[PDB]
C-alpha cells in the first residue's frame, strides 16, 4: 500500500583533518537505494538497489552536482553554528537532515517533513501544515525566523508536494518486482537448560520481510505480554531480518505454554 | 532525487 | 550530546558446529558516529570484516553491521570489541549460541 520516500545525510567534523565528511543516503520504505559519501576517491552516487541502474548517466550526473553543492551547505552552515553555540573551533560536531514524503495507495500524498539537527538534540523542524517552523532552543529560533522572511515554509513545501512524489512513483515502477516482496517469517520454539530446574522457550522467527512484525507468548488466547523479554528487531543479513521471544518456564508444565507471530506476509496468523 | 539546500540555517 | 552503543550479536542462522556462517555484530544508538569495532575469537584479532549501512534512524543514532567467517565448534568462543566516546573503556561481547 502506502510508502515513504526520505534522504538522510550527516555532515562529521573534522576541523584539523581537513574537510567534514558529508554523506547521504536514500530510502523507499526501509529500503537504501542511493548513497553519497564525501571521503571516497571519487565523489559519486552509487546504486545500491539493483533497479537504479536502468537509469543512465543523465541521471547520475545531474544528482553528484546537487551533492557537491549541499557538501558546501553542510559546510559553511556547520561553522555558523559553533558561533552560534559559543563552541571553540576543535570539538566534532553532526549537523544532520532527513525529508521525503509519504503516500497513500490512492496516490495522492499524507504527509512531510523536514529536520536538522545538530549533535542530536533537535535544532529546528517543519511543523505538519508544511508552514510553520518548531524551532528547538534559543539559538535555533534564530533560525526560524529568519527562514520565515525568505520563506522557507513555501520552498521546500515545494519540493514535497510535487516532485518528491513525482520522483518516488518513478522508483517504485522502476523497482516494482523487486521492492514489493514480502518474505514471510519461519516458525522455530527451543527450550534452554536453565539451572532454575526451569526452561526457556525461545520463538524464533527468521528471513522476513518487511520488518514490522508483533510477536507474543499466549497461554488460553490471554497473551502473556508481561514475562516476555523479546529481542530489538535486527538485520539478519542478506535482506532477511529476524526476531525473538524469550518466556522462562518450568518443566513438565512448559506444554501448556504457546508462541504467536503476526506479520504481513501470511494467510493466516502462526499459532506455535 | 535529493533537493538543493539555499536557505543557509 | 551522547548516546552509548547498544551491542547486539549474532548468528545468521541457527549454528550446527561445522557449517561457513557469517557472526554479525549489530549495533544502535552509538552518537557521535566515530566508533571503533573489532571482531574477535580467544583473543586473536579476526583479520577479515565488514562495515555496512553506516546510516541513522530518526533518533538522530548512527548505526553499523559487522560480521566476519565464523564457524561454531562447542570448544571455542567467539566475541566483538567496540570503543565509542560515550565510555571509559571499550566494552566486548562475547557470543552466547542460542540468542
Ligand atoms: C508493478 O509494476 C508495474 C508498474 O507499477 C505494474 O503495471 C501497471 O501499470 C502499467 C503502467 O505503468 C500499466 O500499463 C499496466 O497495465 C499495469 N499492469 C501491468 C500488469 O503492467 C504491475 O502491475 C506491477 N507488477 C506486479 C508484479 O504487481
Ligand atoms: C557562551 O558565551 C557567553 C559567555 O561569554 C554565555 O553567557 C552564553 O550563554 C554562551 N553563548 C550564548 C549564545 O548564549
Amino acid at each position: 500500500g502506502p510508502h515513504s520516500m526520505r534522504y538522510f545525510e550527516t555532515a562529521v567534523s573534522r576541523p584539523g583533518l581537513g574537510e567534514p565528511r558529508y554523506i547521504s543516503v536514500g530510502y523507499v520504505d526501509n529500503k537504501e537505494f542511493v548513497r553519497f559519501d564525501s571521503d571516497a576517491e571519487n565523489p559519486r552516487y552509487e546504486p545500491q538497489a539493483p533497479w537504479m541502474e536502468q537509469e543512465g548517466p543523465e541521471y547520475w550526473e545531474r544528482i553528484t552536482q546537487i551533492a557537491k553543492g549541499q557538501e558546501q551547505w553542510f559546510r559553511v552552515n556547520l561553522r555558523t553554528l559553533l558561533g552560534y553555540y559559543n563552541q571553540s573551533a576543535g570539538g566534532t560536531h553532526t549537523l544532520q537532515w532527513m525529508y521525503g514524503c509519504d503516500v497513500g495507495s490512492d496516490g495522492r500524498l499524507l504527509r512531510g517533513y523536514e529536520q536538522f539537527a545538530y549533535d542530536g538534540c533537535d535544532y529546528i523542524a517543519l511543523n505538519e501544515d508544511l508552514k510553520t517552523w518548531t524551532a528547538a532552543d534559543m539559538a535555533a529560533q534564530i533560525t526560524r525566523r529568519k527562514w520565515e522572511q525568505a520563506g522557507a515554509a513555501e520552498y521546500y513545501r515545494a519540493y514535497l508536494e510535487g516532485e518528491c512524489v513525482e520522483w518516488l512513483h518513478r522508483y517504485l515502477k522502476n523497482g516494482n518486482a523487486t521492492l514489493l516482496r514480502t518474505d514471510s517469517p519461519k516458525a522455530h520454539v527451543t527450550h534452554h537448560p536453565r539451572s532454575k530446574g526451569e526452561v526457556t522457550l525461545r520463538c524464533w522467527a527468521l528471513g522476513f520481510y518487511p520488518a514490522d512484525i508483533t510477536l507474543t507468548w499466549q497461554l488460553n488466547g490471554e497473551e502473556l505480554t508481561q514475562d516476555m523479554e523479546l529481542v530489538e528487531t535486527r538485520p539478519a543479513g542478506d535482506g532477511t531480518f529476524q526476531k525473538w521471544a524469550s518466556v522462562v518456564v518450568p518443566l513438565g508444565k512448559e506444554q501448556n505454554y504457546t508462541c504467536r507471530v503476526y506479520h504481513e506476509g501470511l494467510p493466516e496468523p502462526l499459532t506455535l | 532525487q535529493l533537493s538543493p539546500f539555499p536557505f543557509d540555517l | 550530546i551522547q548516546k552509548t552503543p547498544q551491542i547486539q550479536v549474532y548468528s545468521r542462522h541457527p549454528p550446527e558446529n561445522g557449517k561457513p556462517n557469517i557472526l554479525n555484530c549489530y549495533v544502535t544508538q552509538f552518537h557521535p558516529p566515530h566508533i571503533e569495532i573489532q571482531m574477535l575469537k580467544n583473543g586473536k584479532k579476526i583479520p577479515k570484516v565488514e562495515m555496512s549501512d553506516m546510516s541513522f534512524s530518526k533518533d538522530w543514532s548512527f548505526y553499523i553491521l559487522a560480521h566476519t567467517e565464523f564457524t561454531p565448534t562447542e570448544t571455542d568462543t567467539y566475541a566483538c570489541r567496540v570503543k565509542h566516546d560515550s565510555m571509559a573503556e571499550p566494552k566486548t561481547v562475547y557470543w552466547d549460541r542460542d540468542m
